């Protein structure tokens, strides 16, 4: 007879009405993804259209039930999430125009042609050798041509489209009553109405900058080492002191520095831990790999897999008869259905990816009890940190030797420790400044501090300063350099990757402290501990029931993220790098202009 | 050699919904209780009062068998004293009850890939049922303080809701077929035995 009772009844009907449609849509999507035909794509299209129509109709129906009148806290979260993903605002020929703009951007990003140097002929694409040559090329001029060619072909047309996109997106954000669209994204890390545990949108930026300024020393020293090694390798192309020129960091965009390996290894004499040979020696199999993953995940103290998973999974390429998109995903069809779409190739890397994906699946099983609107995990970084911690703890030489793939007579040395730490750092710490720069620049662009005419120059100046890399060739207002990123082209947030590292390292430190293990944490495991399992599972149960601050307290015992776990992880590398860089001088000088 | 018709209720094509659970009374026949072992391993076999080890040696006046199809986790709510949606609204057992309850998994004949929709249950009512009563009347549920016509629309909800069954559903959502055996001694002066 009361408003909260009415809301409870409405949600009670909504959950059971929506689960069936969501299951149908996700099943159709899975069928299309494993089987790409016209009938499948049409089925997925109509199913998605029906699901969207039902969601928007329900959200419009949810216009009543004022929140300030609502007393129960858990009801407010469901109602707010429903209102947020159901709000349809602005007018026709505007919303539809924006949707068409997004579709055109996706199509033009998918279709990218570089053609041939100064010769109109057959044209490559990023999935073909276009990025492969950047990954494995040692020719400076060849890298020069392709790196500028990609931006030359794509971005010039995207510039006005991106301007109109920004204008319309801010137009919608104004109607959503948020301060701006940067604030719209920043509203995810928000908790209000709870004493002690609360988070506003303002604190996120200051926390990010504080963490970055705490991290800067180690990144500076690693940059100095990388510059020294690159000067040793590439002759007469890099200034001894100054910004590090592009085209050499690896990858099309320089986000990850892993391809830069095999050229800056300190001790190449010692063999790598890579144990892909033993798999083919003992005749391993994908079934065996996934069974080993299940054995680890049940030894830590968590439930095994399901027969439905084992029988409906998708692990090995069927062949040329049926075409599938080989990319690891952990689907959650609902109604107690879980399966993987992946193509194992019997490698140590594939073994690590299996342990990575099974973590997401176990998290999905963990939060299955909570209501539909609260199923998705609290925060957008937790669900990736939980996946990554298993990968960190599943690649240790101790774990490999215990499994048996490693040679029982193998011994660990500080040289191998340095090699492993450097290889890990090249990916773990390299991406943080890039992510921070990209998110900060996009935030400022949305907010409007930077005028349009100064976008390119300010972006390139920021790239010169923060990450110490200089543009090789002049760029003007015609070019749109950041538009080449898939994430910025397809409207995805990007600070989740920045929060992921901090969350995973805090989780790992807490777990390895719970399971008594001395020595450096860089070689730790939780294979045979039944306490860390409970510590994890307690937070995994909640979902969005409790604020992420409370979840973090329950897990580690702290209130907010800190870089102390990461620095503790990377102490030996810091000391060794300081020892190596006695003669060299760290830092950079943006005044030097090889651009000029 | 005048056997009771247990085989008829157990092996049947359809079992009907929950809110309209069927009832059947049988008397004056030779009890066998051997057909129960001609089925797949039962998901749950709990007996209250009588014991299957002795079973047929007892006497009784009347016996009732009720059958209906429920979903997975809902089996646990079928108990002498418990609380839940199905026990509060769809089908209720008295606290001072004796008998046996039988349920086995049946996700091979009641589920279709297109989605079975011939099974329903009630999830919106008031006046939690007194034990052993059936409510089949369907009317638009009143919510709020507004007169409500035949059309539901807003703030008025149509009760009852379908399960939906598919072969790929996980365990705990697969259909289950339950039969509950209820009989009494009739402690009052009884003519028969
Ligand atoms: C309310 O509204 C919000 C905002 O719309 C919704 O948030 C969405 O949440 C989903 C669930 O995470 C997000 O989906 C994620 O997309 C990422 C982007 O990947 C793209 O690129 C890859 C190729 O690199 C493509 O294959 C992919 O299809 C995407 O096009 C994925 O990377 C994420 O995958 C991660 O998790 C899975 C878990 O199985 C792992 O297997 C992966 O390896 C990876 O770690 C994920 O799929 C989505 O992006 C969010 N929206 C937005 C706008 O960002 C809420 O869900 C919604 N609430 C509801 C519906 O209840
Ligand atoms: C806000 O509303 C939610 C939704 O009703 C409240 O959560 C509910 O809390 C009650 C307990 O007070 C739960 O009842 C439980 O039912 C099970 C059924 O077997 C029973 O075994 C337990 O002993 C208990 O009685 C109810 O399930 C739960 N609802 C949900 C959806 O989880 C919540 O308490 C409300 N907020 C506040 C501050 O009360
Ligand atoms: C991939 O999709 C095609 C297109 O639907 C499937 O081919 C159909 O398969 C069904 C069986 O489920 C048949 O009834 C249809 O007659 C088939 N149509 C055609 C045009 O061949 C194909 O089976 C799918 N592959 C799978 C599911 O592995
Ligand atoms: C966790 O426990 C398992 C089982 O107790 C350990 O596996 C055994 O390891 C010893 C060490 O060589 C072998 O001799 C046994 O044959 C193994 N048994 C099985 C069933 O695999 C495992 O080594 C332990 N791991 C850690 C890190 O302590
Ligand atoms: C999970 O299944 C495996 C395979 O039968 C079994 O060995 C293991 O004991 C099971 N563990 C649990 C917790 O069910
Ligand atoms: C590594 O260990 C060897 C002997 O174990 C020692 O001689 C050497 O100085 C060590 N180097 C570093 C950098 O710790
Ligand atoms: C059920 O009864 C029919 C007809 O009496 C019979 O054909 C069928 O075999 C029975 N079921 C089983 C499992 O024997």
């Amino acid at each position: 007879s009361t408003i909260e009772e009415q809301a409870k009844t409405f949600l009670d009907k909504f959950n059971h009405e929506a689960e069936d449609l969501f299951y149908q849509s996700s099943l159709a999507s899975w069928n299309y993804n494993t089987n790409i035909t016209e009938e499948n794509v049409q089925n997925m299209n109509n199913a998605g259209d029906k699901w969207s129509a039902f969601l928007k109709e329900q959200s419009t129906l949810a216009q009543m039930y004022p929140l300030q009148e609502i007393q129960n806290l858990t009801v407010k979260l469901q109602l707010q999430a429903l209102q947020q993903n159901g709000s349809s605002v602005l007018s026709e020929d505007k919303s539809k125009r924006l949707n068409t703009i997004l579709n055109t951007m996706s199509t033009i990003y998918s279709t990218g042609k570089v053609c041939n140097p100064d010769n109109p002929q057959e044209c490559l694409l990023l999935e073909p050798g276009l990025n492969e040559i950047m990954a494995n090329s040692l020719d400076y001029n060849e890298r020069l041509w392709a790196w500028e060619s990609w931006r030359s072909e794509v971005g010039k047309q995207l510039r006005p489209l991106y301007e109109e996109y920004v204008v319309l997106k801010n137009e919608m954000a104004r109607a959503n009553h948020y301060e701006d669209y940067g604030d719209y994204w920043r509203g995810d890390y928000e908790v209000n109405g709870v004493d002690g545990y609360d988070y506003s949108r303002g604190q996120l930026i200051e926390d990010v900058e504080h963490t970055f300024e705490e991290i800067k020393p180690l990144y500076e020293h690693l940059h100095a080492y990388v510059r020294a090694k690159l000067m040793n390798a590439y002759p007469s192309y890099i200034s001894p002191i100054g910004c590090l020129p592009a085209h050499l960091l690896g990858d099309m965009w320089g986000r990850f520095w892993t391809n830069l390996y095999s050229l800056t290894v300190p001790f190449g004499q010692k063999p790598n831990i890579d144990v892909t040979d033993a798999m083919v020696d003992q005749a391993w199999d994908a079934q065996r790999i996934f069974k080993e993953a299940e054995k680890f995940f049940v030894s830590v103290g968590l439930p095994n897999m399901t027969q439905g998973f084992w029988e409906n999974s998708m692990l090995t390429d069927p062949g040329n008869v049926q075409k599938a998109v080989c990319h690891p995903t952990a689907w959650d069809l609902g109604k107690g259905d879980f399966r993987i779409l992946m193509c194992t190739k019997v490698t140590m890397d594939d073994f690590l990816t299996a342990h990575h994906e099974m973590g997401h699946i176990q998290y999905d099983m963990a939060y299955a009890a909570q209501p539909f609107l609260l199923r998705n995990g609290a925060n957008e970084g937790f669900h990736e940190a939980v996946g990554e911690i298993m990968s960190l703890s599943a690649a240790t030489p101790k774990h490999l030797k215990s499994i048996g793939l490693l040679s029982p007579d193998f011994q660990e040395d500080n040289e191998t420790e340095i090699n492993f730490l450097l290889k890990q750092a090249l990916t773990i710490v390299g991406t943080l400044p890039f992510t921070y720069m990209l998110e900060k620049w996009r935030w400022m662009v949305f907010k409007g501090e930077i005028p349009k005419d100064q976008w390119m120059k300010k972006w390139w100046e920021m790239k010169r300063e923060i990450v110490g890399v200089v543009e090789p060739v002049p760029h003007d207002e015609t070019y749109c350099d950041p538009a080449s990123l898939f994430h910025v082209s397809n409207d995805y947030s990007f600070i989740r990757y920045y929060t992921r590292t901090l969350y995973q390292f805090q989780f790992q430190e807490a777990l390895c402290q719970a399971a008594k293990h001395e020595g450096p944490l860089h070689k730790c495991d939780i294979s045979n501990s039944t306490e860390a399992g409970q510590k994890l599972f307690n937070m995994l149960r909640l979902g969005k029931s409790e604020p992420w601050t409370l979840a973090l307290e329950n897990v580690v015992g702290a209130k907010n993220m800190n870089v102390r776990p990461l620095l503790n992880y990377f102490e030996p590398l810091f000391t060794w790098l300081k020892d190596q860089n006695k003669n060299s001088f760290v830092g950079w000088s943006t005044d030097w202009s090889p651009y000029a | 050699t005048n056997l009771c018709p247990f085989h008829e209720v157990f092996n049947a094509t359809t079992f009907a919904s929950v809110y309209a659970w069927n009832r059947k009374r049988i008397s004056n026949c030779v009890a066998d209780y051997s057909v129960i072992y001609n089925f797949a391993p039962f998901f749950a076999f709990k007996c209250y009062g009588v014991s299957p080890t002795k079973l047929n040696d007892l006497c009784f006046t009347n016996v009732y068998a009720d059958s209906f199809v429920i979903r997975g986790n809902e089996v646990s709510q079928i108990a002498p004293g418990q609380t839940g949606n199905i026990a509060d609204y769809n089908y209720k057992l008295p606290d001072d009850f004796t008998g046996c309850v039988i349920a086995w998994n049946s996700n091979k004949l009641d589920s279709k890939p297109s989605g079975n929709y011939n099974y329903l249950y009630r999830l919106l009512r008031k006046s939690k049922l007194k034990p052993f009563e059936r409510d089949i009347s369907t009317e638009i549920y009143q919510a709020g303080n507004k007169p409500c016509n035949g059309v539901a629309g807003p703030n008025c909800y149509s009760p009852l809701q379908s399960y939906g069954f598919r072969p790929t559903y996980g365990v705990g959502h697969q259909p289950y077929r339950v039969v509950v055996l209820s009989f009494e001694l009739l402690h009052a002066p009884a003519t028969v035995c």
